[PDB]
RNA sequence: CGGCCCCCUGGACGAAGACUGACGCUCAGGUGCGAAAGCGUGGGGAGCAAACAGGAUUAGAUACCCUGGUAGUCCACGCCGUAAACGAUGUCGACUUGGAGGUUGUGCCCUUGAGGCGUGGCUUCCGGAGCUAACGCGUUAAGUCGACCGCCUGGGGAGUAC
């Protein structure tokens, strides 16, 4: 995430820039992931977590869309 | 007597998309065109007179038909063709148990009779404005559910039904207690608990109006008969 | 119940009171059997009308279909 | 919308150091397809030629290092 | 692997009843052909149909009556694992003679109670309700 | 595996028609030719577990075809492991 | 002209904040000494009106079954969720040789002369469930003479 | 019989694709949803927002008739894509009619450049124009009366996107997306897109030649966390996002909304 | 089993053809392979870390937390042969409604475009009949059958004692 202010640049706005390549980055992640060791299983466990939570969500959900609440 | 031209000019052939089919509408099914599943007319046509026949039979012998219908789209024509055929309908949400659970909902019946008593024959204004808008509130709660069902007579003897899948839980009321059943059955819907399937669009507003109209002919046909 | 439930479908009713009343029903595909209920346990609702407004042969028949079977 | 199927390619070259960087990030990191709409495998490849890449020193490990 | 196509035949019959096929095919045999006979015999099928030169596949026509499936069972009882064999004195009768046990006999495949009359026991294929 | 080129070869030699490719002979000459050409390899490579497991598939197979030479035809099956050398 | 046996009658329990409240069920079966047959399963707080309930739905979803003039038609196996039974025909007079609540509904059936043993579990739900799953499958002579299209003799 | 299948493909030859033939009639209005009927499966629920035109008002009372669009069927229970895209048909028409006679003739006023190039409208729809177009000489028409309605006259256009440039001045005068991708990059180069879907994190405004914007959430007003897209601007709408960022590489122009 | 490269090498799958011609399936014993830990010899040893030390906490704290830290983790060759070695689901074969994906082939179609129409393999999810104690499984079955094998027979005692 190397910035150079541009010129006549504002402070804040490069700020924010850094910000949001760090963010794209995404290097705090990364960190905090890294700051334990993960055993396999518990990383594979997550995974597999992780994703059912996710076809759940996009489908699942969707069906109960297609009913009215009130 | 609907020709096929007719049904087809409706948008009757019209399904829903293939995705949603349900296996058992296989027979019924032509084709799937662009994507989006094709009801055989020459499998719904004779079917359909089939039906409308054994509707005028069973008008003939002064019975009681139920138009059921409650997609929201096609509740006000249902409305207005039982009214027509002046037969009992339900275009708004079937209530649970209503034929099943008959005896209650007789009651129910009788308390929306006293209310429509009480309004208009009654004239007897000077009830407290909140009471009176409570009141007022309730029969037209009752009206929208049971209004065509209050002045029907009682159980109907045949059940027409414009959406199957739709109305599942009127088709199993039907079912348990025997009652005929003359349901329009799109193709995601589910024909078996139908007697008189008529293979069809449900969805379209045309082809609903289509669909009743022939109904209303056939039963005052059977009353004049 | 059923017909105070407009089940127990009852068309006409030719009866002559003081006598014999005999008189079908039918039903709208209920499987509710009109002429079971209208007896009840070993004519239990049957003896009410027997001596109900005097000793009448009332009588129920299970309704077929059209007027081949009345 | 793969641009290595319209042009068909049996196989992606990491010689083709513009092509890459075409989908490596200026931060130095890894496209996902979703965003290109490349196919997962030509996808392979182009991680696979990237890697290549790096090791000859055409593309940077990031754009940080020195 | 294939093991019994007799069995094989039964149960592709089994499940297109079940399924409501309205007919069903498998590589014919020649045993295969005589059972089938048998059931067009005793109208458990509508027909059947070999088709076929080099290898031919026999197409069975299911039946249902009232909607519902005519075969209401139909069970291997001779089986590669383990054969059995009666004579005519112990031929079973299925559902009490309502149904029908294919045996096969010296004189051909034939259904118990032809068996019983023809007087000679024989290998029991399947029972059929 | 084994090169095209050998293949050919072989199955000109073993097979009758030489484009038969399917005799039982020229199937186990061609196990026999790699199981051969393999021996070299596993001799480095003694760990290599999952590779082995394919050359005793070939083995196992070779086994099986030579049976069936064997009640089948018994002379074509003696030549045919005289060809190839097989002990058994 | 109806005859009604309850089978059993068992006592159930529904804990809630205060404590446990009970509860009854009635398992009883009507029939009319033929064909018809019917099991109701009432549930109440109060015995009497539990098996009120039961006699009332068995009154409803009865069913019909082929009798040969005394007995069943064929062996027969019926099974229901643990209760497996098997039941058969028998001579005239030996009676019915039936353990159980399998006893009751085949006494309303008119069934006078059976022989059968209820394997498996004997729970009385379910093993009355399982006769009348046998006793409904159960086809006569005639049924299948016309579902195979044969004529009686032809089946003899 | 056969009548069947002749008529089949007969409506089958008697309807196209897209939304071309204005066959649905309006049986049903109510606010904020109008619904026609173009001989397709279900009726159409559609907004009233694109059938309100240049002041706020509606236009069309039942029995009129517009076309829609196809290509998209039964996301569950319904049939369309919107009419309002039908037009940008019409508009591409007269667009390509100055071919014909090397001159469309409209009333174009470009009052301002959002990205180097003033804007130019026509009756219904607004669009984006380079900057050499807004005049064919340096008349520089920010001198001029401001929304000057004279003219419109095409210098330049991209033939894919949606971006013209009309010489409103001097009547007297007269793979694909990424190899080249330096035309809005440079820092701020406004555009004008339709933004498709909002994600619950974005709104994904893409209109020029088959890329992808991201505005997400960051920028999309004046507030930072407790906006949620959907709120805040539209669904389906033509709005003022500039680039912001490229990623030629990374695919994801990174456009930005709070500008 | 995961950076990239080379050498040797197994398997799977798709297209058509050509060939052999039941050569198949399963498998008691038997043979092999078999995570992690562990054992031996010899190397290697950054981080990490049983053991251990100390600091904390606590009533205590032979722990959780903190500061260190050796075997081991790493390499070669052997041994060990067990794991919730799990899909808690033996293997092979056949049949029985669907839907939505992923992945990897391949035929045709104006690819007139990322498309259209198929046809295979593997695979994830939902779900119909059916099955099931229910939970669920549901063309990858726990459905419908067949072949063979292993295994079960109350709980503890005990997978322990000899």
């Amino acid at each position: 995430p190397v910035i150079k202010v541009r010129e006549n640049e504002p402070f804040d706005v490069a700020l924010r820039r850094f910000k949001r390549s760090c963010e794209k980055a995404g290097v705090l992640a990364e960190v905090r992931r890294r700051e334990f060791y993960e055993k396999p299983t518990t990383e594979r466990k997550r995974a597999k977590a992780s994703a059912v939570k996710r076809h759940a969500k996009k489908l699942a959900r969707e069906n109960a869309r297609r009913t009215r609440l009130y | 007597t609907v020709s096929m031209r007719d049904m087809l000019k409706a948008g009757v052939h019209f399904g829903h998309q293939t995705r949603y089919w349900n296996p058992k509408m296989k027979p019924f099914i032509f084709g799937a065109r662009n994507k989006v599943h094709i009801i055989n007319l020459e499998k719904t046509v004779p079917m359909f007179n089939e039906a409308l026949a054994e509707l005028n039979k069973i008008a003939s012998r002064k019975g009681k038909i139920l138009f059921v219908g409650t997609k929201r789209a096609a509740s006000e024509a249902v409305k207005d063709a039982a009214l027509s055929c002046d037969q009992f309908f339900v275009n708004h949400r079937w209530l649970g148990g209503m034929l099943t659970n008959w005896k209650t909902v007789r009651q129910s019946i009788k308390r929306l009779k006293d209310l429509e008593t009480q309004s208009q024959d009654g004239t007897f204004d000077k009830l407290t404005k909140k009471e009176a808008l409570m009141r007022t509130r309730e029969l037209e709660k009752l009206e929208n559910s049971l209004g065509g069902i209050k002045d029907m007579g009682g159980l109907p003897d045949a059940l027409f039904v414009i959406d199957a899948d739709h109305e599942h839980i009127a088709i199993k009321e039907a079912n348990n207690l025997g009652i005929p059943v003359f349901a329009i059955v799109d193709t995601n819907s589910d024909p078996d608990g139908v007697d008189f399937v008529i293979p069809g669009n449900d969805d379209a507003i045309r082809a609903v109006t289509l669909y009743l109209g022939a109904v209303a002919a056939t039963v005052r046909e059977g009353r004049s008969q | 119940p059923e017909i105070g439930e407009e089940v127990i479908e009852i068309k006409a009713a030719a009866r002559d009171p003081g006598s014999r009343a005999k008189i079908a029903v039918k039903t709208n595909d209920k499987r509710i059997d009109p002429v079971g209920a209208c007896v009840g346990m070993r004519g239990a609702r049957v003896q009410a009308v027997s001596t109900e407004l005097g000793g009448e042969r009332i009588d129920i028949v299970l309704w077929d279909d059209n007027p081949a079977q009345f | 919308f793969c641009r290595f199927t319209a042009e068909g390619v049996q196989e992606i070259d990491y010689k083709d150091i513009a092509t890459l960087k075409n989908y490596i990030t200026e931060s130095g990191k890894i496209v996902p397809s979703r965003i290109t709409g490349t196919r997962a495998k030509y996808q392979r490849q182009l991680a696979r030629a990237i890697k290549r890449a790096r090791y000859l020193s055409l593309l940077p490990y990031t754009d940080r290092h020195q | 692997s294939m093991q019994d196509p007799i069995a094989d035949m039964l149960t592709r019959i089994r499940n297109g009843q079940a399924a409501n096929k309205a007919a069903v095919t498998m590589p014919s045999s020649k045993l295969k052909v005589a059972i089938a006979n048998v059931l067009k015999e005793e109208g458990f099928i509508e027909d059947f149909k070999v088709e076929g030169d080099t290898k031919p596949e026999l197409e069975l026509t299911l039946k249902y009556f009232q909607g519902k499936a005519v075969v209401e069972s139909i069970q291997r009882v001779s089986r590669p694992g383990l054969r059995i064999y009666k004579r005519k004195d112990e031929l079973p009768k299925v559902m009490a003679g309502l149904g029908i046990a294919v045996v096969s006999t010296s004189k051909g495949v034939m259904t118990d109670r032809a068996a019983r009359q023809a007087g000679l026991g024989g290998e029991i294929i399947c029972y059929v309700a | 595996s084994l090169s095209t080129e050998a293949t050919a070869k072989i199955v000109s030699e073993f097979g009758r028609d030489a484009n038969d490719t399917g005799s039982t002979e020229v199937q186990v000459a061609l196990l026999t030719a790699q199981i051969n050409h393999l021996q070299g390899h596993f001799a480095e490579h003694k760990k290599d577990h999952h590779s082995r497991r394919g050359l005793l598939r070939m083995v196992s197979q070779r086994r099986k075809l030579l049976d069936y030479l064997k009640r089948k035809d018994v002379a074509r099956y003696t030549q045919l492991i005289e060809r190839l050398g097989l002990r058994r | 002209e109806l005859q009604e046996k309850l089978i059993a009658v068992n006592r159930v329990s529904k804990t809630v904040k205060g404590g446990r409240i009970f509860s009854f069920t009635a398992l009883t079966v009507v029939g009319d000494g033929n064909g018809r047959v019917g099991f109701g399963y009432g549930k109440a707080r109060e015995v009497p009106a539990a098996i009120q309930k039961a006699m009332e739905k068995a009154r409803r979803n009865m069913i019909n079954v082929a009798l040969n003039n005394g007995t069943l038609q064929h062996p027969v196996k019926g099974v229901h969720t643990g209760s497996r039974v098997f039941m058969q025909p028998a001579s005239e007079g030996t009676g019915i040789i039936a353990g159980g609540a399998m006893r009751a509904v085949l006494e309303v059936a008119g069934v006078h002369n059976v022989l059968a043993k209820a394997y498996g579990s004997t729970n009385p739900i379910n093993v009355v469930r399982a006769t009348i799953d046998g006793l409904e499958n159960m086809n006569s002579p005639e049924m299948v003479a016309a579902k195979r299209g044969k004529s009686v003799e032809e089946i003899l | 019989e056969s009548f069947a299948q002749l008529f089949e493909e007969s409506l089958k030859e008697i309807e196209t694709r897209p939304g071309s033939i204005v066959r649905g009639v309006v049986v049903a209005i109510d606010k904020d949803v109008v619904l026609v009927d173009a001989g397709l499966k279900s009726e159409s629920a559609i907004p009233a927002e694109q059938f309100k035109n240049a002041q706020g008002e509606l236009e069309i009372q039942v029995g009129d008739e517009v076309d829609v669009a196809l290509d998209a069927v039964e996301d569950g229970f319904g049939e369309t894509l919107l009419s309002r895209e039908k037009a940008k048909r019409h508009e591409a028409w007269i667009t390509l009619e100055k071919a014909y006679e090397d001159a469309e003739t409209v009333t174009g006023v470009i009052n301002g450049k959002v990205k180097g190039g003033f804007t130019v409208e026509l009756n219904g729809i607004r669009a984006f124009l380079p900057g050499s177009l807004v005049d064919v000489r340096p008349v520089r028409d920010t001198l001029h009366l401001e929304g000057k309605e004279l003219e419109f006259k095409v210098i330049k256009l991209d033939q894919k996107r949606n971006n013209v440039v009309v010489s409103r001045r001097a009547v007297i005068e007269s793979e694909d997306p990424w190899v080249a991708i330096a035309k809005r990059y440079p820092e701020g180069t406004k555009l004008t897109g339709r933004v498709t879907n909002l994600t619950d994190y974005g709104c994904f405004v893409e209109i020029e030649e088959g890329v992808e914007g991201l505005v997400h959430v960051s920028e999309m007003d004046w507030t930072n966390k407790n906006i949620h897209p959907s709120k805040v601007v539209n669904v389906g709408d033509v709005v003022e996002v500039m680039v912001l960022d490229i990623d030629e590489e990374r695919r994801r122009i990174s456009l930005g909304l709070k500008q």
